[PDB]
RNA sequence: GGUUUUGCGCGAGUGUUUGGGUGUAAAACCCGCACGCGUAAAGGUGAGAGCUUCGGCGCAUCAUCGACCGAUCCUGAUGUAUUCGGAUGGAUUUGAGUAGGAGCGUUAAGCCUUGGACCCGAAAGAUGGUGAACAACCAUCUAGUAGCUGGUUACCGCCGAAGUUUCCCUCAGGAUAGCAGUGUCGACCUUCAGUUUUAUGAGGUAA
RNA sequence: AAGCUCCUUCGACGAGUCGAGUAGUUUGGGAAUGCUGCUCAAAAUGGGAGGUAAAUUUCUUCUAAAGCUAAAUACCGGCCA
């Protein structure tokens, strides 16, 4: 499979730790920037899609608005204090959405909120 | 032959042990196992321990199993009887499954000092291809 | 499920005429085979004896409605004066006539480089 | 990117290096979930290395008789929702099937395919320009490509050919076997032999 | 000025655009894979795309024809190291 001029499109990759360490820099920039917080955001647990992978479960865009209305955080504060929300996503069930309830109000018993001023 | 292939030292010892015993014992058993010594590790297959547990059945669970090659765990096998074997190299589920039967785990040096011209051993080869 | 009486009430219901004595050949000009087409195949795999086998049913079929135009009087034989148009283009033909042409000399090729 | 062989680690598993962590900072060290490949989803008899308490036990492998399965050929059970099913006995069955896993990764060497592809060597064709004055030149595609030449870099040692059988089809050719070599298995002067002898074949051919 | 709650009140969502026929071009891709030119030219419990032999197109999932937006990505050129 050489049929085109692959020459003048070779990828060579000797810059794999020079751009590892620029990954690493701009992790420390972020956290210079947020000090006390968390340089993530918060992201509920999703079950995978296809009958091959529905046994296990990943990390989700956001949080749905009913989630986040049942753990007792509003929907606008939610973004300011570090929880990612995702208006697409319906619960669908009632065991994702006791799923991440309970990983919401794991977040609020483990967060301190400063006052504005 | 004149030389083995092996880079490794320690089955070079093995190759100048076994050479003197060939030579100075009129045991066809220190032959055959020199001239497994020198073969590669293609013609030596692995040894399976449910190969082992099927040959150590009519008289010879009294005897101890030489094995020129590596003796490998089998799951097929619920059971492991007790079994003294001496190899090359075991594999670490293979050797804990031996131990834990009660059996015994040996190198070919504890073998050459044990059994000097190999008394009530049983030699077994591995499956070709 | 199979419904029998209600596949034949239905039939019934949507069937002409088919009698020899009552409605001509060429009304219908349908004529079904005595063999039952599952003994000339052994095996449904083999594309040669399932098409002799098909081919065997439609020159049965063929043969007896030659027979009975020809009792008719209805006109059955296509003639060379009769030039109509044709189900594919003559292009086609023209194409087919051309992989004819070109196994003749592929074949007549290889038998006069054995010759040769 | 395939394939064969030697070494090595682990081994029914193997592969840290996409990435994350860490660092004395392109090194070294560590690994969370995936993913690739592989594995999963014991019979008799006879030889046979080796062992033997001399009674025998018998590796790997081969031969032979058997066993099971995907599926195929009939016989067509209890049963069946009443139109579904296959129980028993039989087959000259197959398989890249089972019958106690061998693979994964890496290194070294050889071979094959494609890239400029061992080096140099057409006529061409295309794109875009420069000039004239009755197509030419310039740069690039382009290290274009086809055949066919020329050339292809120290020493010593060991082994060493063929220029043929058969098959198929392009003509512009390959495959198979042969000659040379390597590994494994089985015996081991048992056995083998471009040979004589004995019997034997076509010549009773000469005498 | 702002967020939330409640409800005997309301809730406007992009047209020579979808789409049909046809000619090119392109793609692994005739539900034309996408695009473009010509002719005709929509809808409103609408429209698009999928699933399904399962008894009829049951069900599922989104809203086109207006627009903005950092990061992870590329880099034979620029200022350097």
């Amino acid at each position: 499979h050489f049929r085109k001029h692959w020459q003048r499109r070779v990828r060579c990759h000797f810059d794999q730790p020079g751009k590892k360490v620029t990954r690493r820099l701009a992790r420390r920039a972020k956290a210079a920037a947020l000090a006390p917080r968390p340089v993530d955001k918060l992201r509920p647990i999703v079950r995978c899609p296809t009958v091959k992978y529905n046994r296990r479960t990943r990390l989700g865009r956001g949080f749905t608005l009913e989630e986040l209305k049942a753990a007792g955080i509003p929907r606008l504060l939610a973004p300011t204090i570090g929880i990612a929300v995702d208006h697409r996503r319906k619960n669908l069930s009632e065991e994702s959405l006791a799923a991440n309830v309970q990983r919401l109000k794991d977040y609020k018993a483990r967060l301190i909120l400063f006052p504005r001023k | 032959r004149k030389a083995p292939k092996s880079d490794n030292v320690y089955l070079k010892l093995l190759v100048k042990l076994y050479r003197f015993l060939a030579r100075r014992t009129e045991a066809p058993f220190n032959k055959v196992v020199l001239r497994r010594l020198f073969m590669s590790r293609i013609n030596r297959p692995p040894v399976s321990l449910s190969r082992i547990a099927r040959n150590l059945k009519n008289g010879n669970e009294k005897k101890t199993v030489v094995v020129v090659a590596t003796v490998t765990d089998d799951n097929r096998l619920l059971q492991v009887p007790k079994m003294e074997v001496a190899a090359l190299r075991f594999t670490a589920k293979a050797r804990a499954r031996i131990e834990a039967a009660g059996g015994r785990t040996l190198t070919l040096d504890q073998l050459a000092l044990e059994k000097p011209t190999g008394a009530n051993t049983l030699l077994l080869r591995g499956p070709k291809n | 499920i199979n419904n029998k009486e209600g596949l034949l009430t239905a039939l019934r219901r949507i069937q002409l005429d088919i009698n020899p004595k009552t409605t001509p050949f060429s009304f219908h000009q349908s004529v079904v085979a005595s063999k039952r087409t599952e003994d000339s195949i052994p095996q449904i795999e083999d594309d040669l004896q399932r098409e002799l086998a098909f081919m065997n049913q439609a020159l049965e079929a063929a043969r007896l409605g030659r027979s009975l135009l020809r009792k008719e009087g209805v006109p059955f034989t296509r003639p060379t004066d009769y030039f109509a148009e044709m189900v594919r283009t003559d292009a086609t033909m023209e194409k087919v006539k051309q992989k004819l042409i070109e196994e003749a000399t592929a074949k007549k090729a290889a038998a006069e480089a054995r010759k040769q």
